[PDB]
């Protein structure tokens, strides 16, 4: 499963538009995590508006 | 509270209602879905086919989703949203449904 | 591509650090001018980040677009982070 | 066995007008939220012996931005539909000068009746639904984000801003569920906004293949 | 108008989110290093508060351009992310709660 | 002087909760002159004490008789008189938390300081006009002693 | 006092263009009806 899974996503990357596309050059995501940040710097939050 | 009914209250909190639901042993979306009394809007179903089938792409998209963090969530673990993402849209992104083989 | 008007980010990312850092040291280790001042330093890597953090690397990094076209940014032009 | 044919056709019509205002059709809000006691008022509870036949349902409906860009949905009797019923609909719209129909099938569509459907695209464009996909409208359902039938300006205007070409946004098949709801051809670009639990909105766009 | 977006976004009443920057442990930190007395009044306008906010959300871009596909795509990338800065970085809770100078 | 609080109090409990660490005890204590609780934490290993007990407690900002900062830096070859010769427990510690019961309106009636002394916890809470002296993120020092 | 008077007159403005939408509507209907009447 670990190497389906690396060879189906291998070249997918970020590019210098912020768009994530894969080796074919077709667009993926218009930004990383919908959201184009970094999964390193991101943490866990509360909303206080929500409940 | 996944399964419980979540509204807003008119007072502005959220209430789970605790509601009867029904889980089948096979799957027939496209007729469960089309019945009196039954929930077309939350009723779903955990073949991810016959989303594809009877909802569409994105559909399927978002519960493959659901899905794969089903799994990865039981016990107890976490991914970063935007791996499970990344990986549904690598699925979904050619209109069909792309198995990873 | 309007070199008035570049899109990509103003930042270093950390992949154009590490290998503006890479080539630098090379170009040292190979007898190539500093560009700023040393007390002792001897290793060319050393020598790479003081001109780094000097803003004083003579490298232009070539980011290409998906479409095909590129930007070049001066490496004293980038904001450098780490 | 008659009860349930009614309210059968009543939530069909339902999802059909839907259907036709999210398309951007001319649809009053009365008939938009119609109640099954006004569709027996309407059209009648005994559809077993004639009262509403299925011809009486048929749904003729107009652009808001052209008034003669019409479309119509048609209710056949016969179960299979085939195709001699597809050439007397084809010529009812010859006659009344309709260039669009949707055809409510029951159990299904004789293969030649669709290879008529498909072949005379250029000149009429009829779609082909079943009554037991009409009885749901799957653009409620929680997991089918909103999407959006964007205009020739607005795709140059997307493919001009992320400059990139239309084989690079990814697809939605000409036979999607959703894509035969908006009732979109290959060429055209539809836009999804879902709701991003990172980033909050999410917009893709999807060409359909 | 947020409080609405946030609960069509998040239908289950689950306030956790993951977010860049924790800002309630950035103002704890602002109060150590200014050493904000939370007993006094504090010398923070709120509309200071308010005009600051906005000019930190003109200034996180994550989508760039002025066109307004751009500016769309700016508003939804950020979009919670500047909720939970509104919200966060309140006048009131500015105010009465952190009392930041 | 540089202390900002002085009272004689008397120890009313020992451990409520039960003995949570075998060196370390918490005394709830009344005093008499303010009337105000004291929850605190003494290593009971060095300087024991019993239930009942009567002691004098000086929160001050400095050991020094004259008023002179101290540098949080541990100095053992200082000279200078030092007020901790006249007490027999001596602590060190930081306030970390000031409450009380004021609303959005009025002022507080009654202050409740949380003092840690390397993590040995102190809460001294009572009327607001005895706690002035005490500001969060400030050291101070216990000065206990025993009397009879 | 007096916005809330301009604000539901405006209301009322808008209930009136919902009645003129509505005979609209009865306006193309009775176009309608024919072409449903020799449908069949």
């Amino acid at each position: 499963i670990q190497r389906r899974l690396i060879k189906s996503m291998e070249s997918v990357m970020v590019k210098y538009d912020a768009t994530v596309r894969n080796s074919i050059n077709q667009v993926v995501q218009l930004r990383y995590g919908e959201d184009g940040l970094a999964g390193e710097s991101v943490e866990f939050q509360n909303l206080a508006t929500l409940k | 509270d996944n399964k419980k009914k979540i509204i807003i209250t008119e007072d502005g909190e959220f209430k789970a209602l605790q509601e009867w639901i029904l889980e089948t042993d096979g799957v027939s979306l496209m007729r469960v879905l089309s019945e009196k009394d039954v929930d077309p809007v939350r009723t779903t179903s955990n073949d991810i086919v016959e989303i594809f089938t009877v909802l569409g792409i994105e559909a399927v998209r978002k519960a493959l989703e659901r899905e794969l963090y089903h799994v990865i969530s039981f016990d107890g673990s976490y991914v970063n949203y935007r791996h499970l993402a990344l990986l549904c849209d690598t699925m979904t992104c050619r209109g069909h449904l792309m198995a990873i083989t | 591509q309007a070199n008035q008007k570049r899109i990509t980010t103003p930042y270093m990312t950390k992949y154009e650090r590490a290998r503006v850092l890479g080539t630098r040291a090379l170009q040292i280790a190979m007898c190539a001018p500093v560009m700023v001042e040393l007390e002792g330093e001897t290793d060319p890597l050393l020598i790479a980040m003081k001109e780094l953090k000097a803003r004083k690397i003579p490298i232009i990094i070539r980011r290409y677009l998906p479409d095909g076209s590129y930007e070049d940014w001066g490496v004293d032009e980038l904001i450098i982070s780490d | 066995d008659d009860e349930e044919e009614t309210y059968r056709l009543w939530k069909i019509r339902k999802t059909i007008m839907q259907l036709c205002h999210d398309r951007g059709y001319l649809v009053t809000q009365d008939e938009l939220d119609q109640t099954l006691e006004e569709f027996k008022a309407q059209f009648g509870d005994k559809p077993s012996e004639g009262r509403p036949r299925r011809t009486d349902l048929t749904v003729l409906v107009a652009h808001n931005d052209d008034p003669t860009d019409q479309m119509f949905v048609f209710f056949p009797e016969e179960p299979k539909v085939g195709i001699k019923t597809i050439k007397v609909y084809c010529q009812r719209m010859q006659e009344e000068n309709i260039t669009r129909a949707l055809i409510v099938v029951q159990q299904g569509m004789t293969p030649s009746a669709k290879q008529s459907l498909v072949d005379m695209a250029p000149k009429y464009i009829l779609e082909q639904f079943l009554q037991q996909e009409l009885l749901i409208n799957i653009t409620e359902h929680e997991l089918v984000p909103e999407h959006v039938v964007m205009t020739k300006e607005e795709v140059t205007e997307l493919l001009a801003r992320y400059k990139l070409r239309e084989n690079q946004l990814p697809r939605i098949q000409a036979g999607d569920p959703v894509a035969r709801y908006f009732g979109i051809k290959r060429g055209q670009v539809v836009k999804i906004i879902r709701p991003s639990e990172t980033a909050g909105r999410y917009i893709t766009y999807r060409l359909v293949q | 108008e947020d409080r609405e977006v946030l609960r069509v976004i998040f239908p289950t009443g689950d306030s956790k989110v993951v977010l860049p920057c924790n800002l309630l442990r950035m103002i704890w930190n602002a109060q150590k290093i200014f050493h904000i007395n939370p007993r006094l009044p504090s010398d923070l306008h709120p509309i200071k508060v308010v005009e600051g906010v906005k000019e930190l959300s003109k200034k996180l871009v994550i989508v760039n351009g002025d066109d307004p596909l751009s500016r769309q795509a700016q508003e939804n990338a950020t979009l919670l992310f500047n909720i939970h800065l509104r919200s966060t970085l309140c006048s009131r809770r500015m105010a009465e709660e952190f009392r930041l100078s | 002087a540089g202390i900002l609080f002085e009272d004689i109090f008397d120890v009313k409990d020992i451990d409520p909760e039960g003995k949570k660490f075998d060196r370390v005890s918490r005394l709830h204590c009344e005093s008499e002159s303010f009337k105000m609780d004291l929850i605190l934490d003494v290593n009971i290993q060095i300087y024991p004490v019993d239930l009942g007990d009567k002691f004098r407690l000086v929160i001050a900002s400095t050991l020094y008789e004259d008023g002179t900062l101290d540098d949080g830096e541990y100095n053992p070859t200082d000279d200078r008189p030092s007020r901790a010769d006249q007490f027999e427990y001596v602590m060190y510690g930081k306030v970390y938390r000031i409450e009380g019961d004021e609303t959005s309106t009025e002022a507080a009636t009654r202050l409740s300081a949380y003092v840690s002394y390397g993590g040995l916890l102190m809460r001294l809470q009572g009327d607001a006009n005895n706690l002035h002296g005490f500001e969060v993120d400030s050291r101070v020092y216990l000065l206990m002693k025993k009397l009879a | 006092r007096q916005k809330l008077l301009k604000e539901q007159e405006e209301k009322r403005l808008r209930e009136k263009e919902e009645q003129k939408k509505l005979l609209e509507q009865r306006a193309q209907y009775v176009e309608k009806t024919k072409n449903i009447l020799m449908f069949t």
